[PDB]
């Protein structure tokens, strides 16, 4: 351990998948080019815009 | 206790210090606990300087040297999925 | 139980002799960085110590 | 093994690595846990960031900075010890330890 | 009625509620005057019994006195905490970020046994933070809010789970006290006993007896009828005290050689040496209580005792025989029973006194143990109790809870119902109680003994759900941490007054009544049958001859938040959770309409939240201002209130303070006097009252979305003010030294036209996203230059300028004026952080409008993302040419059951146009109970429902057929409460009625400019070479798996390839394509990614050879 | 908020000419126990007779 008895983070750990004994989620790479936003129903769309 | 000392001198920091720096800073620290429970107050810069006979200048090129590193991994967020790694430009 | 890793050991070129590390491998500095935040403050990699 | 990694990947094979190899791979025994001189702030010798080993720190230069230009690379100057070459090759070597 | 400055709300309620709301902020302020021991808790403490009142730091220094050594030659003791004035208040606390706090002092007292003396003195003990006015905490200039908690009583638990496997009743037991070792007594599958204790896995009961100090006969004897006990007797296969004492050492701990005689003081001191074994005043009242053992007589010495543990063993065993009540031997005879670890009956709430004493207990522990420590390495005859005492780790125990701990958060002020609902929070979650995934899903659920207590309704909606309760409007903290509840006592059927405040556990003892009984008048009922809640939680009628406690008044069971919702009854509990949740979350506005429609907590309740500055002392208005009033008293004395105009919350909102009153105005004490951020004329008011219909109108509207008139953009009917906090600080660096100053490299003048002559902006310039808010140059030293540029440099003759450029440019998507800069010195002597020079904050604002996308969202949960800002002649209108303000959907009302909505639509259109019930013959039927002076209401008349005892359906009929026109000879409402709309768009009318109303509706803070985002090169991680996170800074958004999913799916290779190389890590791939692109050429093929490269040195460092083979 | 980080080491970016090199000469250098390493030094620089292979 070090500070605030948090245990040092060894090799083991430092693999980047590393599934443990249960399953979980990769989360992955945040690719560039991106961006969010909330939506709004756009009725006056056609079916691909 | 000689060995102690040294040994804890030079193996207790992730960047070494040699071992005179590491006496002038332990008395640095006494100094600023002991003026702590006397002034009331963690005291200043120029009045340590003038206690320990330094420059108020030299006091703060001490601190400095005296700053350890914090973790790279140490997970940011509440919810712990981020480590502090991935959030330095 | 046992031939299972003894057959492993065999079969393959290679020999149970690596199982004892004789010299320990340091990953490659920039994979364990020590970088400082602006402001003299240091931050490890934490296998550094 | 194509360790240079361009696009050619028929196999990845695995293999518990015996220290004829690890110390191999190495560049140099780092024998000193000295980080970063105090003061300097440049890799000690020996040390876990020893640009002898690992590598230099700043694009084409020395640790003694008798060489600064592309004109010097694949040298290494005598006297400071280091491989005057791309500022990355301390992303990819890797030192031992001699137990 | 009952506060002076109200506004005339009449209300339908038809019961007349004894008791009034409490002190909404007793369960903060309350608690922290118990921790200091204010003469204000002094005497409420004596107000009610209170055999020995004493502070929580009188509490805590009691429990450390005396300090003593080994040799016990020497004693310290502590005594008298005493706190003088603070030392900064707290406007300049806030303003300067000092933590506003006061100071401890504690006349220490040490005496030397072989020689005997005194060191008296009064030692300083530490800066100790104190609670605002307002219940909230102020830290390093923040404003914090220690959150209540729960956890499980310390005490005797007692449950059997079946073993169907066996078809047997195992009972169990566990004595879990706030702090030392567990101990259970089971009784195993076989006919046997479990005991194991501190968790050593395994033990008969006779061993622990036998090590107690019993004998065979001795247990035999006590034990009479204990069939399992004689049997695991005679199979306890061991005799002798000493012969087990070394069973129990050995499996004490595993390897160490026993001193048989010696042992037995670990015994005697792990359960009764009071010092490392302490169920607290709380754990021996409840065991007390459960046993009845020490019925009669003041509670101390919290350790156990050999009768409890005697006890709690037979307790156990006639529990696994079946049983009604066990008689201890000169104990009360008390009820035979399991215990439920969730009821509020063991469910204790450790408040924020608890939790403060718990961290200065936490840390005069450490401080013990350099006493004792440095009690000896001192030479005595020389030592002082200021050379014994140190302070420094209580100081960082404090320092160290207040910041940094999950039960100390930032007060979530983004309005004055959400600064008042943090506060008032219940959370099952934190240190000491139980953690998120640890906790099954039983905990969240609502027991029912929760009523009156807990409210069921408010929690958040996250993954939380239940683990954050709020307090219900009425509870009380019961002095040992339970939530009491008031109740109108009642005997022979006649409803008295005696308000009693019953507790849990007692509840459950009694039958209890409901508000809503027809009372006939002098407390007698009028029925003889009334509903009551039995023990369990069960529901029943019993005659009017066993109710002996009814309830104070409905909405008893409903917490602040929720009785804010009008028609909260008619709501499904997920539409109404959702609107309590989305109730905190408006933003105040700029103009603070009050609705026409509402409960009776929007006064009170606003009033309690602090954000409205109150009258002190009734007196005068004589002078006013938009910033201060000053209010002569009725003798002399005057007072000027500052007023807060635009201060920052934490949240990024105003919280202007208007007036409201006038230079020649009376104001009574207690009265409002200045408006806050959502209040109007002192009332709630988090939102605007918005004419909508109910049709779905063009799709725009399209499940959930909303359409909005553009009424609301031009009138200014929805916009809110921002106010964000910009801070750059210049350091000291080894090269030399920060500086800020106009002084800037390679720049326009018209980028440095804004600044002033030094470095920071003008107050009142307006910005956008790449001003130079602070000017603000470091140096660089020198590089190699690269040679074209030394020809550029060259042909334009510039110099080198090796000053680097690190101002502070505005982050992206922000604008507007900048209200005003705080500048701060280390050359005007203000204290700085270590290495820092000049701290400067730039406060930048602006106005938002409203704007499609943002969050509207009823009361009754219904919410959604504004869809489209119609033009305002494009928007259905009724007959007399009014448009109407937003446009609801249909779809959405049924299915979600929250017909709350077209309720509260219906009332609020007849609060609006006014009524006139035609008492022209009597009064009509419905209007029979109507109160008095409704038959008649003004336009634009307010309004109220209480929460569980408000308008009925009928009522609303009513009032709805008589609906007095506006001003032609027009009743736009028809009976059924609809109107003929008229397109705006096309132009004919609507074929059908459609619902109109005025549905009171606020703005959430979700708005698009705080989640609006965009990436096409930002900065990039360190360690790893992806792109940054989060809207922070640029950063993309996460390409998880279930996406890496989705696109191989589809068989997407190529983008896939894209998406996860030269995106991401490429490193060499992303400088290539950018080129790529900007140049027209092809985009190159992605090299290798660089987490598999870093993933590979990785496991070669691990001592496994990986090898990529070619072929 | 944002904080940035430096590993202390410049990057000079000019092109990697595989042509125009200084000269060098090869050493090959003996450890004790039968190990022959190599070294590129410099064309005109005194070969050093020891050294940390
Ligand atoms: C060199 C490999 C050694 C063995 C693998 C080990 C020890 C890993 O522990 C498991 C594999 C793994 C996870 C590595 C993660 C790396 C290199 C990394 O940083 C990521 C990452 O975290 C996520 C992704 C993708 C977004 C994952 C998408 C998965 C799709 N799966 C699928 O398509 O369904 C069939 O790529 C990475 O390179
Ligand atoms: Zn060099």
């Amino acid at each position: 351990t070090g500070p605030g008895n948090r245990p040092l983070k060894s090799l083991s750990d430092l693999l980047k998948g590393k599934q443990g004994r249960f399953r979980q989620n990769l989360l992955g790479k945040r690719v560039d080019y991106s961006g969010r936003s909330v939506i709004v129903v756009g009725p006056q769309l056609k079916l691909h815009q | 206790r000689q060995a102690i000392t040294r040994a804890m001198a030079d193996q207790a920091r992730t960047i070494r210090i040699p071992v005179h720096m590491v006496e002038v800073i332990n008395k640095l620290g006494r100094i600023q606990r002991e003026l702590l429970q006397d002034l009331g107050r963690e005291p200043t810069p120029e009045e340590l300087a003038k206690e320990m006979d330094i420059t108020p200048e030299k006091v703060l090129e001490i601190q400095q040297y005296a700053r350890e590193p914090i973790s790279l991994d140490q997970t940011i967020g509440d919810e712990g999925d981020s480590q502090l790694g991935d959030f330095i430009e | 139980k046992r031939l299972k890793v003894v057959a492993a050991f065999q079969q393959s070129g290679n020999s149970p002799m690596g199982m004892v590390l004789d010299a320990v491998p340091v990953i490659p500095p920039e994979l364990r960085p020590m970088v400082q935040l602006d402001g003299g403050r240091f931050a490890t990699s934490d296998l550094n110590d | 093994g194509a360790m240079l990694d361009v696009n050619f990947f028929d196999e990845l094979r695995i293999g518990l690595a015996t220290a004829e190899d690890i110390r191999q791979w190495s560049y140099g025994e780092v024998k000193k846990p000295e980080t970063i001189n105090y003061r300097t702030l440049k890799p000690e010798k020996d040390g876990l960031f020893c640009e002898k080993i690992f590598g230099p720190t700043r694009d084409w230069e020395c640790y003694c900075g008798k060489y600064k230009r592309v004109r010097f690379k694949g040298i290494i100057c005598e006297r400071c010890g280091v491989e005057v070459t791309r500022a990355k090759v301390r992303r990819e070597r890797m030192g031992h330890i001699e137990l | 009625n009952s506060v002076p400055g109200a506004p005339n709300r009449v209300s339908f309620a038809k019961l007349r509620e004894p008791l009034e709301v409490p002190g909404l902020l007793d369960v903060q302020t309350d608690s922290f005057e118990w921790l200091i021991g204010s003469p204000r808790w002094r005497e409420s403490a004596a107000e009610r019994g209170d055999v020995n009142p004493v502070g929580g730091l009188e509490e805590v220094l009691y429990e450390l006195s005396p300090i003593e050594d080994f040799s016990g030659s020497m004693s310290l003791s502590f005594s008298d905490p005493r706190f003088d004035d603070v030392k900064a208040p707290v406007d300049e606390c806030k303003d300067k970020d000092m933590t506003y706090a006061a100071p401890l002092f504690v006349t220490a007292e040490f005496i030397n046994n072989n020689t005997g003396e005194i060191k008296s003195q009064t030692v300083f003990m530490g800066d100790f933070p104190m609670m605002t006015e307002k219940g909230t905490f102020i830290i390093n200039g923040t404003e914090r809010v220690v959150v209540s908690q729960l956890v499980r009583s310390p005490g005797v638990y007692f449950d059997e789970t079946i073993d169907k496997s066996t078809d047997k009743t195992l009972h169990s037991v566990k004595v879990i006290p706030s702090r030392g070792a567990w101990l259970e007594f089971d009784v195993d599958k076989r006919d046997t006993v479990g005991v194991r204790i501190d968790r050593k896995r395994r033990q008969p009961v006779t061993v622990l007896l036998k090590a107690l100090g019993w004998t065979s006969e001795q247990i035999v004897e006590r034990f009479g009828f204990s069939e399992i006990m004689r049997s695991t007797l005679e199979k306890d296969n061991t005799v002798g005290t000493d012969e087990a004492l070394l069973d129990i050492y050995r499996k004490l701990r595993p390897g160490e050689p026993p001193t048989k005689e010696s042992a037995q003081t670990l015994l005697e001191n792990l359960f009764f040496k009071e010092k490392r074994y302490d169920l607290a005043r709380v754990g021996r009242y409840k065991v007390n209580k459960k046993l009845g053992l020490h019925v009669g007589e003041p509670i101390t010495s919290s350790t156990l005792t050999e009768e409890d543990v005697v006890a709690t063993i037979e307790y156990l065993v006639r529990l696994h025989e079946g049983q009604t009540t066990m008689t201890v031997p000169g104990g009360v005879e008390v009820p035979v029973e399991t215990d439920d670890i969730d009821h509020f009956g063991n469910r204790r709430l450790r408040t924020v006194g608890e939790l403060i004493q718990n961290q200065i207990r936490v840390g005069m522990s450490r401080m013990e143990r350099v006493v004792r420590e440095r009690m000896t390495t001192q030479d005595v005859e020389a030592i002082t109790p200021q050379t014994l005492i140190n302070i420094r780790p209580v100081v960082a125990a404090i320092k160290e809870f207040f910041g940094t701990s999950q039960l100390s958060q930032f007060m979530d002020q983004n309005n004055p119902l959400s600064g008042l609902t943090h506060k008032r929070r219940l959370s099952a979650l934190g240190p000491g109680g139980l953690s998120r995934e640890r906790a099954g899903l039983e905990v969240r659920d609502v027991h029912p003994s929760h009523y009156g207590r807990m409210c069921p309704i408010e929690t958040p909606e996250g993954p939380n759900i239940g683990l954050i309760g709020s307090l219900s409007v009425y509870a009380r903290v019961n002095p040992f941490g339970f939530i009491e509840t008031p109740y109108r006592k009642v005997v022979d059927g006649v409803v008295s007054d005696e308000i009693v405040y019953l507790t849990a556990d007692e509840e459950d003892r009694h039958v209890v009544a409901q508000a809503n009984s027809p009372i006939d008048a002098d407390g007698r009922f009028v029925e003889p049958r009334v509903l009551v809640r039995r023990k369990a939680g069960e529901v029943e009628y019993v005659p009017s001859s066993e109710v002996d406690y009814m309830d104070v008044s409905p909405r008893q069971m409903v917490s602040v938040a929720t009785a804010m919702i009008p028609f909260l009854e008619h709501d499904d509990a997920n539409r109404a959770l959702m609107g309590a949740n989305m109730q905190r979350q408006a933003v105040p506005l700029v103009r603070s309409e009050a609705p026409l429609v509402g409960t009776g907590m929007e006064l009170r309740a606003a009033i309690d939240a602090g954000d409205v500055v109150v009258a002190e002392e009734s007196g005068v208005i004589e002078e006013v201002s938009a910033d201060y009033i000053t209010v002569m008293h009725d003798n002399g004395t005057r007072r000027t209130y500052r007023m807060r105009k635009f201060a920052r919350s934490n949240h990024g909102t105003c919280a202007n303070q208007c007036p409201i009153v006038d230079a020649g105005d009376r104001v009574e004490a207690g009265q409002v006097i200045a408006d806050g951020p959502c209040t109007d004329d002192g009332e709630m008011a988090l939102g605007k009252n918005l004419l909508v219909a109910i049709m779905p109108w063009e799709g725009h509207n399209y499940e959930d979305a909303i359409i909005l008139s553009n009424r609301l953009v031009e009138e200014d009917v929805l916009t809110s003010i921002h106010i964000e906090e910009h801070e750059i600080d210049a350091r000291d660096t080894k090269l030399g030294a920060e500086e800020i100053t106009r002084d800037i490299p390679n720049i326009s003048d018209e980028v440095l036209a804004d600044l002033d002559e030094r470095g920071i902006v003008r107050i009142g310039a307006e910005v956008r996203d790449g001003d130079i808010l602070v000017g603000k140059v470091t140096p660089k030293g020198e590089t190699e230059l690269t040679p074209e540029e030394r020809l550029l440099r060259a042909i334009f003759g510039e110099k080198a300028r090796e000053v680097r450029d690190t101002s502070l440019k505005v982050p992206h998507g922000e604008s507007g004026k900048v209200i005003g800069i705080r500048v701060f010195s280390r050359e005007d002597e203000d204290e700085l952080p270590a290495g820092v020079n000049e701290l400067v904050r730039v406060y930048v604002a602006q106005k938002r409008k409203i704007s499609d996308g943002d969050k509207l969202a009823g009361r009754h949960g219904n919410k959604g993302v504004i869809g489209k800002i119609l033009p305002v002649e494009d928007m259905p209108f009724l007959a007399d040419g009014t448009p109407v303000d937003i446009i609801l959907n249909t779809h959405g009302v049924p299915r979600r059951m929250n017909i709350g909505q077209i309720l509260e639509t219906h009332l609020g259109w007849c609060a609006h146009s006014g009524w006139k019930v035609d008492a022209a013959k009597g009064v009509p039927d419905w209007a029979a109970r109507l109160p008095d002076e409704l038959l008649e209401a003004q336009p634009n008349a307010i309004v109220s429902t209480p929460v569980f005892d408000g308008a009925q359906e009928a009522e609303l009929q009513g009032l709805l057929s008589c609906t007095l026109p506006n001003r032609d000879g027009d009743v736009l409402v028809d009976a059924d409460g609809k109107a003929m709309l008229f397109d705006g768009r096309s132009g004919e009318p609507f074929p059908y009625p459609v619902t109109v109303g005025y549905m009171y509706i606020m703005k959430l803070h979700h708005l698009v400019d705080d989640k609006i985002h965009a990436r096409s090169t930002g900065p990039y991680s360190m360690i790893t070479q992806q792109p940054l996170g989060g809207k922070a800074q640029f950063g993309g958004q996460r390409f998880g798996e279930m996406e890496c999913w989705a696109m191989q799916a589809y068989g997407a290779a190529y983008t896939l390839q894209e998406l996860l190389t030269i995106k991401s890590d490429d490193t060499v791939g992303r400088v290539k394509v950018y080129e790529a692109i900007v140049k027209g050429e092809n985009i190159p093929e992605p090299g290798i990614p660089e987490s598999f490269k870093v993933l590979l040195k990785e496991l070669q460092s691990l001592c496994l050879n990986v090898e990529v083979l070619s072929s | 908020r944002v904080l940035r980080g430096s590993r202390l080491g410049a990057v000079s970016y000019e092109t990697d000419r595989n042509h125009d090199l200084a000269p060098r000469q090869i050493a090959r250098y003996r450890t004790d126990n039968g190990e022959e390493f190599e070294v590129p030094f410099a064309d005109d620089a005194e070969i050093p007779g020891t050294w940390l292979c």
